[PDB]
């Protein structure tokens, strides 16, 4: 298991540097926040219903009473270019909490503690995760019990030994087509029914 | 992103030419604009002529070069049916120098009238591939004839070479006039009618209202351009605002289909209103 | 009529495409509306018939393309209409015309929509297949079967969360 | 190009400083008193010596 | 777990087929470019969103001809062939009780041209610039994504979603997790006959709830109700004066000139961005409680359906056992299983 | 944007005319006021939620 | 230069800081933007 466990510790290695999109989900929480900034310097150009769409120009152009029907055309143009932007963040910033409490779910269950969750930390049983530091997020290293190698196997519910049912304590009923043994349900280790 | 009149890529141009059976000089509508390229070798391509109707009845613009200043003249022209500036008798002492004027036979009503600086032309003639390319953007709106005058030397001899020019404005001329058709001035040698003409070429393709995109370098030159009206593709950049797609899809716009002619219908009165009354 | 034309109705220029109609005008009404406020149907003034105004540019456009680095070729898929606006396709979201029709299903590469996925490979051009749901895997199962590992891996799942 | 319903002329003789009067939101002698136009007032005002 | 994809065409819902108001719009620059971002954001996570709820294994499971399930009746949940799209009894009542569009997100430009239906709401959003997007993730297939996580939950038990598919008797299945919930293993057998009776009454009960009761799917019915309410909406904004004039495109171009058409038009466009921009807002925001209902969803696919529920009163009131992946329109409807 | 805040003071001042670009903006400005505000609310009820 | 002034090139008035720049314009160029459409470079009319 040594050597299973720190061999898939190399497979981490593998898979973040030759592969660059593992990360792409943070990398579009790093994206939607440098768009939206550089968005917001292209609402600058937008004429707002204006004659132009520099602050600069009327200033230099028309009288303050012809610049109070185009200047506050630039102002409710540029403010609801930030009521529209104050919105993408606020539903971004929702986006991102309901991760980050789903990254405290997966810090306090899945790494301070066993998560019987099934499945919610990975697939396979969980044993244990790694909090690794990451832009903007978390990186987990789950440690999975995941089987590999398998056979198929007779199997029976109980055991008439006296006139009464066996049922099994921890376990099941296995046999190899000639005795039937007993064992676990995720590992096969044969043993006598006792 | 700029919004003018503009020729679409990959869109239907002229082939004309000039040539010692093929000569050229046609009658071209000019509804909305109309740009202008032209690879040359022996400065064969003049100047035009933008009127209405090419006659006297109407106001013409008559931008022409008589080898030693650049002519732009506004008059109420008498309009030939083929102008023309030949070079005369070469076999000795050539010297390359012109004898008649017969773009116009009479001028009246001038209105406009611009004389460049004299300079001294070379009119050679050249064999073999053409090494200058002029092009020219021609619109006429508000009655502010914009042109856009680009030369780079090419090394060109058949079909419009797959590269891109930022065409520049040289000059802004107030004609105030309207032009529906126009026609092209070349020039004829011969070794008045029996002359001939040599190796030129230009390129006539109407502009429209599109939109494209334009790319500077850190010096203000346009690298790129790209049609937002060309397929869904080009439009997928104009609305990414970037010229590399990425790998996904982009909802743009819906299929747009343009109207194909006005239908004007009113009711029916012969009766005019009593405006005596 | 059937033709998305400039009309001009007493005055009222706009573009849009002239059909016959059942409805019936009052003989004071001229000019039919629709929730969004735009005339929807005129009255013609010199003989008496009725025309609707049907809204030009129709049907959605899909992009379906990879980056331009790769390829420039492309495929357009064209929602809401069949293939009669213009390597012809239809699928279930709309006309599909640049990609050619691949039976073999793979994983979803390009997500389209309705179904079909998309992807740039071998002469290469965009393929057009049904998006497949995995490799299907029979149980063998049965009242009296188990099946119980005999040996196991440890995996190390990268979960990555903001 | 655009055409109109139910045109009326409105035909009178006022005084030369007075012509101004008649407009959508006016006063006078002429506008406040005897001669006034509607606040949507959609229309054209035509005038001459 | 889903919702409607909408892509809104703000070039046609702005200026609808004018060239004079697309030269105006186009100086507005980048404001139909970040409109149609947000609602291509949405179209990616809703389509993931169906990805990480039905889709949680990259093998699709089938189930043997062969029944032995010990009196247990599973022929209300799988699929039937017979059927042209391989749905449920369960699964059919589903996307019946729920109002939908039209057959198929295909209707053809001579659908609304040469039958103009009198208040028809699918063709007037279309030609008003709102298209509504069809789903990565068809319900023909939705019907077999589930049909493949039971197929795992019936014949492997659990261990599916924790690996591969290991099977395990459904008399052993329901007998192990009895030992999660802490019941004891004998209680199963001894009854084997009543579980099986009681189980299969309450398969039945299911018919009577959702055939008799059909206001059971209203939530997603409301979900199905504020993107059709919303699409409705919009096309409502238009009629509004927005200060103008008159709030129609087509009686400005026809009445001012492009000196006081510019003073009306832009007071048009402002009431179309802003629609657009009201509208964009109320759909992000129902797109962030889609899909924390689709992480919760994915919660109770992953840790309900793939394996059993140690989370007490989570998965409906009793001991939970397990519970079974129906399709639902843009959703999913569970059976879970108590004690 | 306008001359002034107040409803009751446009009324009490200009003409319907002239009323209609100044009632129009506050119109607009408490509107959107509103849609910032509602805005405000549906964002801070998905985090209650 | 290097220092925020109130500048006027060709009647263009703002609050700005002029400073030498390896920009070269076209003979027919003047005014110099940016992404958000405002002035960002001028050029002298008296010296080039």
């Amino acid at each position: 298991i040594a050597n299973q466990f720190n061999s898939a510790i190399g497979k981490i290695q593998d898979s973040l540097s030759s592969t660059a999109s593992a990360l792409g989900k943070l990398q579009d929480v790093v994206n939607q926040n440098a768009q939206a900034l550089n968005t917001l310097v292209k609402q600058l150009s937008s004429n707002f219903g204006a004659i132009s769409s520099v602050l600069n120009d009327i200033l230099s152009r028309l009288d303050p009473p012809e610049a109070e029907v185009q200047i506050d055309r630039l102002i409710t143009g540029r403010l609801q270019s930030l009521q529209t932007y104050v919105t993408q963040q606020l539903i971004r910033a929702a986006e991102i909490r309901a991760s980050a409490n789903l990254a405290a779910t997966k810090m306090s269950e899945c790494v301070l503690g066993q998560s019987k969750r099934v499945d919610f930390c990975g697939k396979g049983y969980h044993l244990m995760s790694f909090p690794q530091s990451a832009p903007h997020g978390v990186v987990f290293l789950h440690v999975t019990y995941v089987p590999a190698q398998e056979k198929n196997f007779t199997t029976a519910p109980a055991i008439c030994h006296d006139g009464k049912a066996h049922f099994p304590r921890e376990g099941v009923f296995v046999s190899n087509g000639t005795h039937w043994f007993v064992t676990q349900r995720n590992f096969y280790e044969p043993q006598i029914i006792t | 992103s700029t919004q003018d009149l503009f020729l679409p890529f990959f869109s239907n141009v002229t082939w004309f030419h000039a040539i010692h059976k093929r000569f050229d000089n046609p009658v071209l509508p000019f509804n909305d604009g109309v740009y202008f390229a032209s690879t040359e070798k022996s400065n064969i391509i003049r100047g035009w002529i933008f009127g209405t109707t090419l006659d006297s009845k109407t106001q013409s613009l008559l931008i022409v070069n008589n080898a030693t200043n650049v002519v732009i003249k506004v008059c109420e022209f008498q309009f030939c049916n083929d102008p023309f500036l030949g070079v005369y008798y070469h076999k000795n002492n050539k010297s390359w120098m012109e004898s008649e004027f017969r773009v116009y036979s009479s001028a009246n009503n001038c209105t406009f009238e611009y004389v460049s600086q004299p300079f001294l032309m070379d009119l050679e003639g050249k064999q073999g591939n053409f090494k200058n390319l002029r092009e020219f953007v021609f619109k006429n709106i508000d009655g502010y004839f914009k042109i856009y005058s680009k030369h780079t030397p090419i090394n060109l001899v058949r079909d419009l070479p797959q590269g891109f020019s930022a065409l520049e404005p040289l000059v802004d001329l107030p004609i105030g006039i309207n032009i529906t058709r126009f026609q092209t001035l070349l020039a004829l040698h011969r070794s008045s009618s029996g002359w001939t003409a040599g190796a030129a070429a230009y390129y006539v393709g109407y502009l429209q209202p599109r939109t494209f995109l334009l790319k500077y370098n850190e010096n203000g030159t346009i690298t790129d351009a790209v049609d937002c009206a060309l397929d869904p593709l080009s439009e997928t950049k104009c609305t990414l605002k970037s010229f590399t797609v990425e790998k996904g899809i982009y909802q743009t716009s819906n299929f747009r289909v343009q109207p194909t002619e006005s239908i004007v219908r009113f009711p029916n009165i012969t009766n005019l209103c009593p405006f005596g009354e | 009529k059937n033709k998305c034309v400039n009309f001009n109705f007493n005055g009222l220029t706009g573009t849009g495409v002239l059909t016959e109609s059942n409805k019936k005008f009052l003989p004071f009404q001229q000019f039919g509306r629709d929730i969004a406020d735009t005339t929807d149907a005129v009255r013609d003034p010199q003989t008496l018939e009725i025309l609707d105004i049907t809204p030009c540019s129709f049907g959605g456009v899909s992009v379906i393309t990879p980056g331009t680095n790769t390829s420039n070729q492309v495929a357009v898929l064209y929602q809401d209409v069949n293939c009669t606006e213009v390597n012809v396709f239809q699928t279930r979201a709309g006309c599909l015309i640049g990609a050619e029709h691949v039976n073999n299903s793979y994983e979803c590469d390009i997500p389209i929509g309705a179904g079909i996925c998309a992807s740039y490979q071998t002469s290469q051009s965009i393929i057009a297949y049904t998006m497949s749901l995995g490799a299907e895997n029979s149980v063998a199962y049965s009242n009296n079967s188990i099946a119980i590992p005999t040996n196991f891996t440890i995996s190390v799942t990268t979960e990555i969360l903001p | 190009d655009l055409c109109f319903t139910n045109v009326y002329a409105d035909s009178f003789v006022i005084r030369g400083d007075e012509v101004r009067q008649i407009a959508p939101g006016q006063t006078g002698k002429i506008a406040d008193y005897n001669y006034k136009l509607p606040d949507d007032f959609t229309g054209c005002v035509i005038a001459w010596n | 777990v889903s919702m409607t994809k909408t892509s809104v065409d703000c070039t046609m819902y702005i200026c609808g087929d004018s060239t004079e108001c697309s030269n105006l719009l186009l100086q507005y620059g980048s404001f139909c470019t970040q409109l149609n971002r947000a609602l291509t954001g949405i179209a990616v996570e809703q389509d993931k969103n169906t990805q990480e709820v039905f889709a949680q294994v990259k093998q699709i499971y089938k189930t043997p001809p062969i029944k032995d399930f010990g009196g247990f009746n599973f022929s209300q949940i799988l699929p039937d062939p017979s059927k042209p799209s391989k749905r449920s009894f369960i699964e059919d009542l589903l996307f019946n009780k729920v109002t939908l569009a039209d057959a198929g997100f295909i209707k053809q430009y001579g659908d609304c041209l040469g039958d103009i239906a009198a208040r028809d709401l699918i063709c007037a959003q279309k030609f008003n610039g709102l298209t509504v997007l069809p789903p990565l993730l068809t319900d023909e297939m939705i019907a077999q994504y589930t049909s493949a996580l039971l197929a795992g939950t019936i014949t492997s038990g659990w261990t599916f979603g924790a690996g591969a598919a290991l099977q395990i008797p459904f008399a052993m299945q329901m007998a192990y997790r009895f030992n999660g919930i802490g019941v004891t293993q004998n209680v199963l057998y001894e009854n084997q006959k009543l579980i099986a009776n009681q189980f299969n009454s309450a398969i039945g009960k299911i018919q009577d709830s959702l055939s008799s009761t059909a206001s059971a799917l209203g939530k997603l019915q409301d979900v199905v109700n504020q993107n059709a309410q919303a699409l409705n909406t919009l096309v409502k904004q238009l009629s509004s004066n927005f200060g103008a004039i008159s709030s129609v495109l087509n009686d400005i171009l026809s009445r001012l000139d492009p000196p006081e058409a510019e003073v009306q038009i832009d007071r048009l466009i402002t009431g179309r961005l802003q629609s657009l921009q009201t509208y964009v807002t109320q759909q992000l925001i129902r797109a962030a409680e889609i899909r924390a209902s689709a992480n919760l969803a994915a919660t109770k696919m992953s840790e309900c359906v793939l394996g059993q529920s140690k989370r007490v009163d989570f998965c409906g009131k009793g001991y939970h056992l397990m519970s079974f992946p129906q399709s639902a329109p843009h959703g999913v409807v569970f059976l879970h299983v108590t004690y």
